[PDB]
């Protein structure tokens, strides 16, 4: 009962959800492992 | 008594997301810096015995 | 208490001996105890084994050989460790069958059933790699055409497949790594095995009724010792028959002729209990989405006590319809010791299609209209 | 950026003054009472302040409860304002606390008191939660079940204080039937509660003549019209044990109390009923108060007394006006002499100076009960419930008309009357009882 | 659905305009004398009861080291005999206007009041002023109180919450002086004497710094004219001797730092956490405020707590962390103070503590409309209450005519809160706590307590 | 030592007799025996020390015996018993009575006792006697065979007693019942009497 569960019950609403800040401040790390695997590999001038 | 400084701290060092990233190209500089120094000393004591410098010599 | 005294002894007592277990349980749950002897086993045997086995090209097939004829009990040990892999594998999917069945993944034994995901998946991992290293036809020619399937990867393709490899084909440097491997991640599978069965100790295990069962919970020690020991004695009685008397019935005539390549055989198949996992691959025309079905059943396994509703009997649907998934595997499963014939294409997507529309469709939207029958 | 106008500076241009200033009314507000069609009787008063204050007082107490449902107006303190027939308890819980409001269930010995105080701009909905709360309570099975507890805790730290169990020991040996009844009682009487108890009792109290409906700061003509369709009430009044003032002794056994305690009642005749004898009780405690905190760090000391701590009650038809008086554990005997002497020496006469002090006292007291607005709700609630109407004003004038003649025939014909007399602590020296009783006759 | 009972009102927090309510709400009026001080009063139009009494910006703080102590044993001597009035004079004239003389000590402010009647405003005023300029300061009622003093400070005789708030302000501010008790020290109490007394009362009991504040029922002209008898003869100030002066001389410093008062068999474990805040004249001191409404209090003899609007109420009343807690929120002329105050045992206080930093960071990066919303009408709200006691309004003319240097309108204040929003408050967190040394205070069963760097490390987070 | 005291309080004669030697006494004898068990919270080795020392006095100690020769008890008792100490004043005791009541609030029966002065004490042979007589004449109802079925009309319990001291004692009876019917508990033990 963690799961869908969870929404066929009504338990996910509009409030509860994350924010749009707090998808921002999440989605901030997506250029960090880019970032990261740049660095591991360095492609440089890669890109076309 | 030295104290970092604010708007110095509100832009590289508040957010890991901005950190992190600051990080790697610190580090990728600071191992340019550390190659360059070792290899110019390795290069200016051992000159005239590398297999380089015969190449170049029977230029 | 002289098990109070010294913290080994109480951890065995608490863990192994006094530990309550609901008193209803059937033979179904001796799934774990089977799975977990048959990987001591394997481990006994390929330690064993690997005293007179070298991981050499023009070295690896004479050293089989040597074992099989020269070794005191060498015979035996090798078809017993190439037929233990194949109980090993009927053992543990049966157990996993068992948990579909029941809902045994359900809250709060969730990282029960991630673990043993992951645990299947180095078991599938260390099987092929072990596979490859007598170095025969089917040896070489499955590690070639399962390792170049990297190449659906845009871009960063033949690069990781060379790097597999180390060079450019299948090759010595390729049965080399892989004997470290195949040695390696069964010490791993242990570790995983210890930290599955201490997951379920947090909450103890389900009863066929499907109730709460604290009630009526009985030591472990006494009670499911000797029960355990019937079973492992069946398990036993068929391990003997198929070590002294069908040694090669499971396998494939063809890994008994030395590697070459530049000969294909006619008909490239992989052991028995990879057959179905082959046949989604096989069947969907395009390498890409062949893998990423493949990755999709392994995630939908991972997502299972998320989206999985409904247990055993009391809902009486999700579980006539576990007979129809287990008939779809099972086909699933005859359809890839075949050849590719457009019949048999079509079937096989069918299957495939049904096995998706089962895991992910069936479970949740079924088991919440059980939910809603029964306590609606 | 937020706002950067530091408070010691005036704030800008958004900051205006459009709202007018109200002219103020011509006279001080009267208190307008009526009835409802149901038969509950409401009763407010207007004020300038801006808190509204609602409160409904329902006769019960201590005084209407039976030996099975004993402490069930202490359960009722803590389990009011729960889920009711139209909202949960979290949906109350929150909705009190998006205004601002506060509520409080308070029992006294022949009432109970459920209240809420808001702000002037939420009176609509402080009546509407109040009334919700009370009419259509459920009290359910679990959340009766699980304040017990908080029950228990609370009673057993109310009566840590040995004023509260004198108190108690005092009302039972004072009087013969509702008013007898324990308050505070002790932890281990609501072992056995559960929410059929309380709902029992509950329906016992309840009546359309027994609620009163009281509100400060309100408009009368708005509040009736509002709460017509709210306090439809019904119900059968359950009989009520009137008490008889009849005197008498007794004791108690406290093993581990560091001090000694006796108390000393009698009996106002007419209870609150009578505006005069209510003042003449008022003023006779206030002459009793030897050591009133009028200054921080003031030392009064006594010979034998650590401390003094009069009161004066009045209920429907009958009083306690007396005095309780701590003392050292040998020095028992001595503080019963000196309370004795006190009493005396108050019916051998009051001497002018005396007699203006106490006035004033009790007049501050008067004044200062009334001078918020939930006090003000809570006075004249329970003064309408009492009597049927509020005279703060006629007892003020009772109390300056007060000679010391009348304060000295007042005290003579107490003390003719047969008192009331209770010690407490690890009693190990007591004059003999029928000596006790003596020195008044 | 009933029809009746269910009009009107609703659990979803909207704001609520409070500005009807400010049509009715009286005036203030102040005069300044040519002392220096200022006479400030709020008619009240149909009261019977009246609150009047002198503040004074002075207190602990304006001390030295020699003398730390004076001007809380200034309440324990002023009220035991004047030059024109005895005891038993001064006991008779105060029991005949029916009220009680009372004083409050602070580190920065002081008050001596009386609640008396309307009658008494006149008698009021002559009777304050006779304890204020005309008292003896015997030395016998000097040696009559330091023999019990000095037993309540040997027998420890102090609050919890007290001794913990004590432990904090010595700890935060380090060599300043806001970090010495108002009690002082026991040598100071040992070794106290009347001229000391007397050059305190000298020195910093002037015009300019005295406000003679009154509420209730009291008019304005009337009080004009019966302070400028009575505290007409008060000293003024000299102009290097002000109150800035002596708060640019000895400024206050916040410390980083740690303190815990281990008992061997105590049962109770008090602890407190507080920030950096504003002071006084900061405009970032109103959403400080609504932030403190916002975190809120609890304690465990209320059932309602697990339906709280607050989400550390929710936490500690549904996990039981703590039996009681408070957030507070300390202004003073230069600084201030933020944080949460809680009463556990030992085996709770980590979670607690958890609980309190996990709370304070969160409100950098989340904060909702709605406990904005609600937090605001709870605090303007609470704002009308204080209204409703003359004791209340006499204390915020007082305190607002010190520290602020004016009367603040409501109307002002409504509009300085109404302003507030979740920007505002996200960056006054900020500003405040994000990052941020903190001080930490405890006491009684605390060897489960963390230490100063657990509490460090969790005033940031490392995920975002 | 508290669980004990407990248990004993529990009884409700235990209390009714602990008053009733509080109330009908000055001295001494009217200490209580049987205390809170809250009373013995602060209670070290040195404070029995104090009350073992406050006791001992080979004036105040008696050996007595029972089935052995004197001659060789005496014989072997002369060089254990040496006692030396000081014979502490003893705090006499007269009869004084009064009432007392000591409150029970979930306690499904009330008692009521009552008790008059033994004169004379233990020295007093006849008075003991005639003491003895009394409390055996006020026992009503002693069962004296097995399932008997005696029934009082007020009297649920009825348990007299009789106390003999140095110089002094009691003889009573302590009559329990139901709380609504101890008025006429009083009254049945009052006209017993006469
Ligand atoms: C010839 C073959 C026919 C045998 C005769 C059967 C008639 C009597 C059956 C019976 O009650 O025997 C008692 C008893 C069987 O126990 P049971 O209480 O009926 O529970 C087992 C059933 O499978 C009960 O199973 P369940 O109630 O848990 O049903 C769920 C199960 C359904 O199981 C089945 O329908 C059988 C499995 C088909 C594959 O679903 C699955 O397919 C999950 C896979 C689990 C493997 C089961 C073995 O017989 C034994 O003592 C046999 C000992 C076996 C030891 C070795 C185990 C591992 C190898
Ligand atoms: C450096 C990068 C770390 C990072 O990105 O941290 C983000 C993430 C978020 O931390 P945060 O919200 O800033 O602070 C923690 C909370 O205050 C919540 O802290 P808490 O008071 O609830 O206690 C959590 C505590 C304890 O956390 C645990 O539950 C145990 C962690 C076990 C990790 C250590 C295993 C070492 C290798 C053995 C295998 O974690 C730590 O001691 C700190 C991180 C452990 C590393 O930190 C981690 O939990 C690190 C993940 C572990 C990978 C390193
Ligand atoms: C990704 C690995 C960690 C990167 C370092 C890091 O996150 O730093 C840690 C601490 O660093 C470590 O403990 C890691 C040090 C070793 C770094 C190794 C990185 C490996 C990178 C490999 C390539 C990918 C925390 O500091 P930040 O939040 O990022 O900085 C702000 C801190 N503060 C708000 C308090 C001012
Ligand atoms: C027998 C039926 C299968 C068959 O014919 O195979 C051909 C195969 C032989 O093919 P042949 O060489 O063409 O005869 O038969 C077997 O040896 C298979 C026997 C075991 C059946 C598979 C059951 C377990 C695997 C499925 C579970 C995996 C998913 C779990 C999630
Ligand atoms: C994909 C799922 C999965 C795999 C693979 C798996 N397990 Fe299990 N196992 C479970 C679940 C779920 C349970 C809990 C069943 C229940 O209590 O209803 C369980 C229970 C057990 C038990 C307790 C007894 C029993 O059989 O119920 C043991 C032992 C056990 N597992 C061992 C193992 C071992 C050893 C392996 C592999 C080498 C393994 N498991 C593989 C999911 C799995
Ligand atoms: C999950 C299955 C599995 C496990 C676990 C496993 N193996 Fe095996 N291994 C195989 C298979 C299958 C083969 C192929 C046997 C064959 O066909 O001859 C193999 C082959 C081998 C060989 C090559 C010799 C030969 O006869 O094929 C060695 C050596 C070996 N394994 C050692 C080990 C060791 C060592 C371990 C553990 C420490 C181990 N194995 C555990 C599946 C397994
Ligand atoms: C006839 O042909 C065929 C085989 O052949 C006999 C087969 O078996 C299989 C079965 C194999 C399947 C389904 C895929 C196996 C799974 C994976 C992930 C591929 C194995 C990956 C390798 C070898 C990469 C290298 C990694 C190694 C050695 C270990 C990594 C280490 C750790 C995880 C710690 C099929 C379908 C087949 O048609
Ligand atoms: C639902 O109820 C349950 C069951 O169902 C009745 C079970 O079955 C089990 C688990 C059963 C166990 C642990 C016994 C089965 C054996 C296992 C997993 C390992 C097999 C090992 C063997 C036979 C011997 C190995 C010997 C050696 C020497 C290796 C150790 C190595 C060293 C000491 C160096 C559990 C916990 C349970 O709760
Ligand atoms: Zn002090």
């Amino acid at each position: 009962p963690i799961g869908v569960w969870s929404v066929f019950q009504g338990y996910v609403t509009p409030a509860r959800l994350p924010s749009i800040q707090t998808l921002t401040r999440v989605g901030a790390w997506g250029g960090v492992v880019v970032v990261g695997g740049l660095y591991m590999v360095q492609p440089w001038d890669w890109l076309a | 008594v030295m104290r970092l400084s604010e708007a110095l701290y509100q832009t590289f060092f508040k957010r890991s997301t901005v950190y992190i990233p600051m990080l790697l190209v610190g580090a990728y500089f600071s191992n340019e810096a550390i190659d360059y120094a070792v290899d110019k000393m390795w290069t200016t004591r051992n000159k005239g015995k590398l297999f380089s410098d015969i190449i170049a010599e029977r230029t | 208490r002289m098990h109070n005294k010294i913290q080994l002894l109480s951890v065995l007592n608490t863990h192994l001996v006094a530990y309550p277990t609901p008193m209803n349980l059937n033979y179904s749950w001796n799934g774990g105890s089977l799975a977990g002897m048959m990987l001591a086993s394997q481990m006994l045997t390929g330690i064993l084994l690997a005293m007179h086995y070298v991981g050499h090209v023009d070295y690896a097939f004479a050293s089989v050989q040597h074992l099989m004829t020269d070794v005191p009990s060498g015979m035996i040990l090798r078809y017993a460790h190439a037929n233990g892999a194949s109980l090993f594998f009927i053992v543990v999917y049966l157990h996993v069958l068992r948990g579909m069945y029941y809902g045994s993944g359900a809250q709060p034994r969730e990282i029960v059933w991630i673990s043993g995901v992951v645990i299947l998946l180095v078991m599938i991992i260390t099987a092929f790699i072990g596979y490859v290293l007598p170095w025969g036809q089917m040896s070489f020619w499955g590690a070639t055409v399962i390792t170049s399937l990297a190449t659906a990867i845009p871009v960063v393709g033949k690069h990781i497949m060379y790097w597999l490899w180390g060079g450019f084909s299948v090759d010595n440097p390729t049965l080399n790594r892989f004997y470290s491997f195949h040695y390696t991640l069964p010490f791993i599978l242990a570790g995983l095995s210890v930290f599955h069965i201490a997951a379920l100790h947090q909450y103890g295990s389900t009863n066929p009724l499907g109730v709460n069962s604290q009630s009526s919970l009985i030591s472990f020690g006494s009670y499911f010792g000797a029960k355990d020991l019937v079973g492992a004695l069946f398990l036993a009685l068929v391990f003997s028959i198929l070590v002294f008397f069908y040694p090669d019935l499971l396998g494939h005539p063809d890994n008994l002729i030395p590697a070459n390549p530049y000969s294909t055989p006619q008909h490239i198949v992989p052991e028995w209990y990879f057959l179905w996992v082959y046949a989604i691959l096989r069947s969907i025309p395009n390498k890409a989405m062949g893998v990423l079905a493949i990755g999709l059943v392994f995630a939908s396994l991972f997502a299972m006590p998320f989206i999985g509703l409904g247990g055993g009997k009391f809902r009486i649907i999700t579980e006539w319809l576990y007979w129809t998934f287990l008939a779809d595997v099972l086909l699933l499963t005859w359809l890839g010791g075949n050849e590719i014939t457009p019949i048999t294409s079509f079937v096989g997507q069918c299957c495939t299609a049904y096995l998706f529309f089962y895991l992910l469709v069936c479970q949740p939207l079924v088991g919440y209209l059980e939910t809603q029958f029964a306590h609606g | 950026g937020g706002g950067r106008v530091e408070v010691p500076l005036s704030e800008k241009l958004p900051a205006v003054t459009e709202p007018p200033r109200t002219s103020t009314p011509a006279t001080k507000p009267i208190v307008q009472t009526s009835s409802l069609r149901s038969g509950v009787k409401v009763a407010s008063i207007n004020t300038v302040s801006p808190i509204s204050s609602l409160v409904l007082f329902v006769e019960g107490g201590a005084a209407a409860e039976t030996p099975a449902t004993a402490g069930a107006s202490k359960v009722l303190e803590v389990a009011a304002f729960k889920a009711t027939a139209n909202r949960s308890t979290f949906r109350l819980t929150r909705e009190l606390e998006k205004i601002g409001a506060t509520s409080f269930a308070r029992a006294g010995r022949d009432h109970v008191a459920f209240g809420v105080d808001a702000t002037r701009l939420n009176q609509l909905e402080a009546l509407e939660i109040l009334a919700d709360a009370v009419v259509n309570a459920r009290y359910t099975y679990w959340e009766v079940r699980d304040s017990l507890d908080a029950v228990k805790e609370q009673l057993a730290a109310q009566l840590r204080n040995p004023l509260t169990a004198v108190n108690e020991v005092l009302h039972r040996t004072a009087f013969e039937g509702g008013l007898g009844h324990s308050l505070v009682v002790d932890p281990s009487v609501v072992d056995g509660f559960t929410n059929e108890t309380l709902k029992e009792y509950v329906h016992s109290i309840m009546a359309p003549s027994r609620v009163v409906l009281a509100a400060s700061g309100v408009d009368h003509a708005e509040l009736t019209a509002l709460a017509t369709p709210l306090l439809n009430l019904h119900g059968n009044a359950h009989p009520a044990p009137q008490s008889r003032y009849v005197g008498g002794a007794m004791n108690i056994i406290a093993p581990t109390s560091s001090l000694t305690y006796v108390g000393l009642a009698f009996e106002a005749k007419g209870g609150a009923g009578d505006i005069k004898s209510s003042a003449a009780a008022s003023v006779v405690k206030a002459l009793l108060d030897e050591a009133r905190p009028t200054m921080p760090y003031q030392r009064k000391e006594h010979e034998v007394f650590t401390s003094v701590n009069p009161f004066a009650f009045a209920y429907k038809g009958t009083g306690l006006v007396g005095v309780v008086a701590s003392g050292a554990p040998g020095k028992a005997g001595k503080v019963v002499d000196a309370l004795t002497a006190k009493v005396q020496s108050l019916a051998k006469g009051v001497t002018d100076v005396q007699l203006a002090t106490a006035k004033n006292m009790a007049l501050g007291e008067l004044r200062a009960s009334v001078a918020t607005a939930p006090g003000l709700a809570a006075a004249v609630g329970s003064s309408v419930l009492a009597t049927g109407k509020f005279s703060a004003n006629e007892v003020a004038a009772a109390l300056s008309g007060l000679t010391a003649a009348d304060v000295t025939s007042y005290v003579n014909a107490m003390i003719k009357t047969a008192p009331t007399f209770v010690t407490y602590g690890n009693l190990s020296s007591l004059p003999r009882v029928d000596s006790i009783a003596k020195r008044f006759a | 659905d009933a029809n009746p009972f269910l009009r009107f009102s609703n659990p979803r927090p909207s704001p609520i305009d409070h500005t009807p309510l400010l049509s009715t709400l009286p005036e203030t009026r102040i005069t300044t004398l040519p002392n220096g001080l200022r006479v400030a009063t709020e008619a009240i139009p149909f009261a019977e009861t009246t609150t009047l009494g002198i503040w004074i910006n002075s207190g602990s703080r304006f001390e030295t080291d020699a003398n730390n102590g004076v001007a809380h044993f200034l309440e324990h001597i002023l009220f035991k005999g004047t030059k024109n009035r005895s005891v038993k004079e001064l006991e008779v004239e105060v029991e005949n206007m029916g009220g009680q003389l009372n004083a409050y000590t602070g580190r920065e402010q002081t008050c001596y009041y009386a609640k008396v009647m309307g009658k008494d405003v006149g008698k009021a005023v002559n009777i304050l002023s006779d304890i204020l300029l005309n008292s003896n300061l015997d030395a016998r009622a000097i040696d009559k109180e330091r023999d019990v003093i000095l037993r309540e400070m040997e027998e420890v005789n102090k609050q919890t919450s007290e001794l913990v708030f004590d432990h904090l302000h010595a700890t935060a501010f380090q060599y300043s002086p806001l970090g010495r008790t108002i009690l002082g020290p026991v040598e100071n109490i040992k070794s106290i004497n009347r001229d000391q007394l007397v050059e305190y009362m000298k020195t910093h009991y002037r015009g300019p710094r005295m406000v003679l504040a009154a509420a209730g029922a009291v008019n304005h002209d009337e009080l004009v004219k019966l302070a400028s008898d009575a505290f007409g003869s008060v000293p003024d100030e000299d102009a290097a001797t002000s109150v800035r002066s002596l708060l640019v001389k000895e400024p206050s410093r916040f410390t980083g730092s740690y303190v815990h008062d281990r008992f061997p068999d105590a049962s109770e474990c008090c602890m407190a956490v507080a920030f950096k805040g504003a002071s006084w004249t900061d405009p970032d001191s109103i959403p400080l405020m609504v932030m403190q409404t916002m975190l809120g209090g609890w304690d465990k003899n209320s059932t309602v707590g697990k339906h709280s609007s607050s989400a550390l109420v929710q936490t500690v009343a549904t996990e039981g962390l703590a039996d009681a807690f408070m957030a507070f929120n300390t202004n003073y002329h230069d600084t201030g103070l933020f944080g949460v105050y809680g009463v556990t045992d030992r085996d709770r206080s980590e979670d607690f503590a958890y609980a309190i930093m996990s709370n304070l960071t969160r409100m950098c990066f989340e904060v909702r409309d709605a406990d904005v919303a609600r937090a605001k009408n709870q605090l303007k709200a609470s704002l009308m209450f204080f209204q409703d006691s003359t004791h209340h309004v006499a204390e915020s003319i007082g305190r607002e005519l010190l520290v602020y240097g004016r009367r603040i309108p409501k109307a002002e204040m409504f509009a300085r809160i109404d302003a507030v929003d979740a920007n505002a408050i996200r960056a006054v967190a900020d500003r405040f706590i994000y990052d941020q040394d903190m001080a930490v205070a405890s006491a009684g069963d605390v060897q489960f307590v963390p230490d100063y760097n657990w509490f460090r490390r969790r005033s940031y987070w490392l995920r975002y």
